[PDB]
């Protein structure tokens, strides 16, 4: 069905009404989302079907129709935009300066914006509009708010 | 059965709402892809 580049909502009719479980990026004929959104299940796009191609539970990422295409990286200095797509609400860009997740295997950029779980998979962008990662996997801080990593896959 | 619906273009928007802080957090990532705080 629709394969035009852009941001899309991931919906399900299995629960009550139509519920938004996540978000994803269509780029170069490949649909990119977080693993926890679909759990690797097939997706529908109108009459067409999207089948999983690559995925990893630890990275929390999954690609459909082809390999992961997103390879822009946060420069470690500039503000970024979360192109937030919340359930039942219009897509909206939010500009923020990312924090840092310090891990035993290196540092990762992190965005401190609190959105509903159904916003998981919303792309994070650089000043050129390139997707530097997806929002939706992170930690719940002492306050109760969510701080998400800037999760980026690898382009083979 | 899951389905997708278009929500917009991927573009940087000048004069967008600037918010959010930049915390430095010590975290650990387990095999199930779940982050946790290290204190
Ligand atoms: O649940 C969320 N994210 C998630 C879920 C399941 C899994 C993972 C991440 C990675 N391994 C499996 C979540 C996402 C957002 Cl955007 C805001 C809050 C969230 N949240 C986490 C706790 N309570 C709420």
């Amino acid at each position: 069905g629709e394969t035009t580049d852009g941001v899309y909502r991931v919906m399900t009719r299995r629960l009550l009404g139509s519920t938004q479980v996540g978000v994803g990026v269509m780029q170069e004929g490949v649909f990119h989302t977080m693993w926890h959104v679909t759990k690797g299940a097939a997706l529908r796009s109108g009459e067409g079907r999207l089948d999983p191609y690559w995925g990893d539970v630890k990275q929390d990422l999954v690609s459909y129709c082809g390999p992961w295409k997103l390879d822009a990286a946060w420069d470690g200095l500039s503000e970024v935009q979360l192109l937030a797509v919340p359930p039942g609400e219009r897509a909206k860009n939010i500009q923020t300066l990312p924090g840092i997740f310090k891990t035993k295997d290196g540092d990762i950029g992190a965005v401190a914006l609190d959105y509903p779980a159904g916003t998981s998979g919303s792309p994070i962008l650089d000043k050129c509009g390139r997707v530097i990662g997806l929002y939706g996997n992170g930690v719940v801080i002492k306050n109760g708010s969510y701080v998400s990593a800037i999760t980026q896959g690898k382009r083979e | 059965d899951m389905y997708i619906e278009r929500a917009g273009d991927i573009t940087w928007e000048k004069d967008a709402e600037v918010t959010g802080n930049s915390p430095r957090l010590d975290v650990a990532l387990d095999e199930s892809g779940d982050f946790s705080l290290v204190e």
